[PDB]
């Protein structure tokens, strides 16, 4: 029994044990409550603007467009405190965790940003925060992991199965099941079991309607397109939610092509994998004929989970929404073209999205079209990853 | 068949308890698995709880994770599990033999042809341990027209309105984790149930059987052993036949 | 011959080799040019809103003044883009450069920051930047210089005199005398010969300008007192602008005292030093007895210069503005503090001011006070310097 | 004393050009520093340009750069460089000597002390490199209260008011850096004019007397000379001996 749909179409659900299903049912019961509760929307519009920034820029990039008919603008998460989008969401997932009654956060990183964001939102408002991380992404993310701990965070290594995203994730799953009296789990994308994926995409829409408001001021006129990446779905959904219905604007998500995807290294399960379960959701996997999960592929840390939430299984099935992939190389080239002639350094993951929105551009040159990208987080985690990659290339 | 509905109406006629151990298929290799499994049987195992090695195992804990991580190691596959099973039902033809799987293995290739083959080696029952009963009615329903029972487990923050779900679902046996639960799961006409939370030592599964259950499930203590005498295998199997056979002892009163 | 005056009471001057007075004096024309140029206004204003970011969040600080009768609210310039005040101003400077139709930008940094916002600047703006750092700063700052590289400016290493920042300012000067016919100089302070402590000031005066709003909108009166860290004087001077005709307003800037005021190792010309003539200006210098310039110390590279804007030695002088120091261990104790109870990461800079905002609230916990704090970047570049420090301290 | 009017006298009244070279006191060190100059003006030097070596030189290239870290090398500090000047003006007694100071060296212990000082020692001209005329006033009056020429420069950017300025205020002789600003400065009586405009080799002096300036000024290029001969104090003194006698021998004619 729950409030909400726990499915979109096929995909979605509630795959936990049965152990957590009180836990879910709550969360869903706290989050409807909020919805409606005037005090909770003040409180969370008070945090987004006047702790984390909001709104963000909408920038027109007019010298990467020069001598084509696209026009593209970048919505500016890059700038929003924390320096990526997942800031968003965990300020509000931080006063449901409140209103519950909580004490303590959990929440599982890769990257780390999301990691960073439930630690300062944590010493913000007074919860203590464990963040359970792949032992591999603790070895590889030691700035992330030294912020977490400076804002007060316990950062847990995890040393199961393939000791990364999707094992942190299951680890942060295990703790939650035996605590969840006192502590909440801060999941950092539009996925897992429901009610996950209807929270992170309410709690991330301002991104699209600050754009839908900014577009219509600055174009008179919504885009002919909006392009995100996708690594859990978070910020695409984000971006795509108040769009939906203006069936006009095109909904484009990048999964990351890593090495190519006929090399099998990729983090593209939408369009490459098939569904399974996995996460506590009905989704596309990466998988091995057996049923076993695969470990997906991305030079970018924050894309390289082997599934996507269900909501964008959804939009994708019934064709509103459109998924395409962009290589490593692909997004190297588009980080290096921001960073030369518009000087902002995107994460790269959000390099992804850039890079597809190029592609479209010079494709076809003379195509009219008004693009958004939405530009999830800054790069500066990112310059020595660069930094390496161009130096053993050559350049 | 009636494998777990024979074993009840025999434990009952002789006032005794079940004990049931979990083991993982193919931990620490299959040669060696199979002649566990064997000596768990030749130590007074009621029935058995056989794991399948799973890439993401969200219910388990480090026991059995690195149980899983042993069998990987190995090499060992879902065929190859199955492979096992018909060998162990050709050995073994009346014992109850219940698999906890992970959701994913069972959706692979198609919920009613794993089902399917479940029945063709002669497997009892299905717990799916991510499978909520709110999300299991494919799963029942294959697990039914195969002759499978599908396990479901009572948790100890379960409700009424769950105990009733879980009573109504659930055959073969209910997998508990109270006098309350144990008695309503009767009242509702529960398959008869099994305590499984924690349940390392013989007097646990005295005191499962005094608060009116039918036996108890040894979910991990058995890795334990498994863990603890790899360098070892002779020992590793006395260790086995010991701990078994005690806790089998403490079923009969 | 001057449009404006180019001193503050006895402090300031245009104290260049006359190769360089056509340049001053072309750049106040344009300055005052375009000072009453709406169109010049306009573009100014476009690019601070919506590639910059502007208007920047005013946090109130609840959790680290508790207990006691301080309100402490900082103005994030740490949420700029490039993560520093430093933004602001490199925007209006670049787009005079463009009025007066030069095609390259010379820049000093000896952090980063400032440098990395001519380069993020000039990017955008088509104009061909290099960057002058003393070697011993390129040594110490190579993620800086990669952002740099990376925005396709040209760093130039300094190793004249020390190889620090005043060489690197002296390297910048001399470069501008013999190019300024193609070249701009985009100083990085609010120091300098005039016209520069002016128009740095005027283009970092929305700082205050929105402090003042935004505190009258949340309190409903000005704030007791506006404290900045002192490196050169543009952080501190942007805030206090337009404050000084508010009497009751307190103007408090923060020098670094380094390992101690007492230890003759700290960067506090102002109250520590004595007037001398430098680096175009008449100004406090740290110098030894002879009248040679002398190197200065902090832990905070920002603020590690031997000497001070004008305009704040005016202000000091009439009494108007006060200045104090903080130490190494003052200002990390501030860094932790902030990073644990508000979930921000400061510059170590800017973490000078907060930790005199502390120590005015802990010495007199029941005095009620309304304090602003101008937190003028993000520490993420001083993560690594801290961890350091923490390290061989033993925490 | 009136040694640049003399000597300006003596040259106008031989048909001659004046040639002036600059050296940082104390590089290399003190004792071959005085050695260097006694060198230069037993060379031919008609006037000497002396540098004091400061931490900021904003007005000096990568070779006087490195003449003054060659001079700090040696701990040369400010008050040893008056004491190098009386030693020099007590051996010398009519050749116009010149500082080439930075502001900052001038103001440090007060502006009239400093020029006080230059009296005493026998200082004819002081140039302060990052004093403009506009910022002048104050140094112009200490100078001239103390009989000390203030030299100031001429730039190619030059205008005409900038020209009447400079010639009005300067003493001694204007530091110029063509035919427009030689005659100007004559029309508006302005010292005598040297040229200093990387003057490195013979012709250049030639060149400079022929359109109507009273000599040149070789600003760098002696410092190189040193610069090159350093592990040979020997030869040093034979090349800047050589240089300077060349350099001379062009404004004879
Ligand atoms: C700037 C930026 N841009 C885009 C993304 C992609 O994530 P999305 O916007 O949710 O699709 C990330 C994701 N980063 C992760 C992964 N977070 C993550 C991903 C998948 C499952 C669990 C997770 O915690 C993190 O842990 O911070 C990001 O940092
Ligand atoms: C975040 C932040 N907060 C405060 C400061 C202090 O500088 P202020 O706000 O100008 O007083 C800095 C100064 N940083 C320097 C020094 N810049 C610099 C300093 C002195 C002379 C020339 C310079 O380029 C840079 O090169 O980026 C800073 O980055
Ligand atoms: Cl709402
Ligand atoms: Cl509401
Ligand atoms: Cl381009
Ligand atoms: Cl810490
Ligand atoms: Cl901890
Ligand atoms: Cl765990
Ligand atoms: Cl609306
Ligand atoms: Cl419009
Ligand atoms: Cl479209
Ligand atoms: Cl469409
Ligand atoms: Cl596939
Ligand atoms: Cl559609
Ligand atoms: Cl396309
Ligand atoms: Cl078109
Ligand atoms: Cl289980
Ligand atoms: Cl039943
Ligand atoms: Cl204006
Ligand atoms: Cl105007
Ligand atoms: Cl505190
Ligand atoms: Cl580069
Ligand atoms: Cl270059
Ligand atoms: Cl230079
Ligand atoms: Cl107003
Ligand atoms: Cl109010
Ligand atoms: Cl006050
Ligand atoms: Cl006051
Ligand atoms: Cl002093
Ligand atoms: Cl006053
Ligand atoms: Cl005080
Ligand atoms: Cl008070
Ligand atoms: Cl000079
Ligand atoms: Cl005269
Ligand atoms: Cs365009
Ligand atoms: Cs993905
Ligand atoms: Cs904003
Ligand atoms: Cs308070
Ligand atoms: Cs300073």
């Amino acid at each position: 029994t729950t409030l909400l749909n726990p499915y979109f179409g096929e995909f979605g659900g509630m795959y936990v044990p049965q152990i957590l299903m009180p836990a879910l049912n709550q969360l869903e019961e706290a989050f409807v409550s909020a919805q409606k509760d005037p005090e909770f929307q003040a409180q969370f519009a008070d945090l987004l603007k006047n702790y984390a920034g909001r709104p963000t820029a909408l920038t027109k990039c007019q010298n990467i467009t020069a001598g084509t008919r696209t026009t593209l603008y970048l919505k500016r998460e890059d700038l929003l405190h924390g320096g990526a989008h997942k800031t968003n969401q965990v300020l509000g997932q931080a006063l449901l965790a409140k209103r519950m009654g909580k004490s303590e956060i959990i929440a599982e990183t890769g990257a780390g940003a999301h990691g960073v964001a439930s630690a300062l939102a944590s010493a913000l408002l007074g919860l203590k925060c464990r963040i359970y991380m792949g032992a591999k992404d603790v070895e590889r993310q030691s700035p992330n992991v030294f912020r977490m701990r400076l804002m007060g965070a316990e950062v847990i290594p995890v040393h199961s199965g393939s000791a990364t995203l999707k094992d942190a994730c299951n680890e942060a799953l295990r703790d939650w099941s035996g605590s969840y009296e006192t502590a909440h789990y801060m999941l950092g994308t539009a996925a897992g079991p429901h009610p996950y994926p209807t929270i992170v995409r309410e709690f991330q829409r301002m991104i699209g309607e600050e754009t839908k408001a900014q577009i219509l001021d600055k174009e008179g006129r919504l885009p002919d397109a909006v392009i995100a990446c996708v690594g859990g779905g978070s910020n695409a959904i984000g971006m795509f939610a108040d769009f939906i219905n203006d069936t006009s604007v095109g909904l484009i998500g990048v999964e990351p092509g890593g090495h190519g995807i006929e090399t099998g290294e990729h983090g593209a399960p939408l369009k490459h994998g098939r569904v399974g379960i996995y996460f506590g959701m009905k989704a596309p996997m990466m998988q091995t004929a057996d049923g076993q999960i695969e470990e997906s592929y991305s030079i970018s840390a924050g894309l390289d989970f082997p599934s996507v939430g269900p909501q964008h299984a959804y939009l994708n099935s019934i064709g509103r929404a459109d998924y395409v992939s962009i290589t490593d190389d692909e997004a190297l080239e588009a980080f290096k073209t921001l960073c030369r002639h518009e000087g902002i350094i995107p994460a790269l993951e959000s390099s992804h999205a850039l890079a597809h929105a190029l592609k479209m551009m010079r494709e076809q040159p003379e195509k009219e079209q008004l693009l958004v990208v939405n530009l999830s987080g800054r790069g500066d985690k990112d310059i020595f990853t660069v930094h390496d990659i161009l130096k053993a290339r050559g350049e | 068949m009636e494998r777990y509905e024979n074993l009840f109406a025999q434990l009952n006629d002789r006032r005794e308890g079940a004990f049931v151990p979990f083991v993982t298929l193919g931990d620490p290799g299959i040669e060696q698995s199979l002649k566990i499994i064997d000596t768990l049987i030749d130590a007074g195992a009621d029935a058995l709880e056989l794991g399948v090695p799973f890439s993401d195992p969200l219910a388990d804990g480090p026991t059995i994770q690195n149980a899983n991580l042993r069998a990987f190691a190995a090499g060992v596959t879902p065929a190859q599990c199955f492979e096992m099973l018909a060998l162990i039902r050709e050995k073994h033809p009346t014992i109850p033999i219940g698999l906890l799987m992970y959701a994913n293995l069972v959706f692979n290739n198609g919920i009613d042809a794993f089902y399917a083959r479940c029945e063709q080696v002669g497997v009892d029952s299905v717990l799916v341990a991510d499978v909520p009963v709110e999300e299991s009615a494919p799963f029942r329903q294959a697990a039914l027209r195969h002759n499978i029972a599908p396990i479901f487990i009572c948790p100890p923050n379960a409700d009424d309105d769950l105990l009733r779900q879980v009573a109504s679902y659930g055959r073969g046996y209910t997998y508990l984790l109270l006098h309350h639960l144990i008695e309503k799961l009767k009242e509702y006409h529960a398959a008869p149930a099994l305590q499984g939370f924690g349940i390392s030592s013989p007097e646990q599964v005295s005191a499962a059987v005094r608060a009116g259950a039918a036996g108890a499930i040894s979910g991990s203590a058995i890795v334990k052993i498994i863990e603890k005498n790899l360098a070892s295998p002779k020992q590793m199997l006395a260790e086995l036949r010991s701990f078994v056979s005690a806790m089998k002892a403490a079923s009969r009163a």
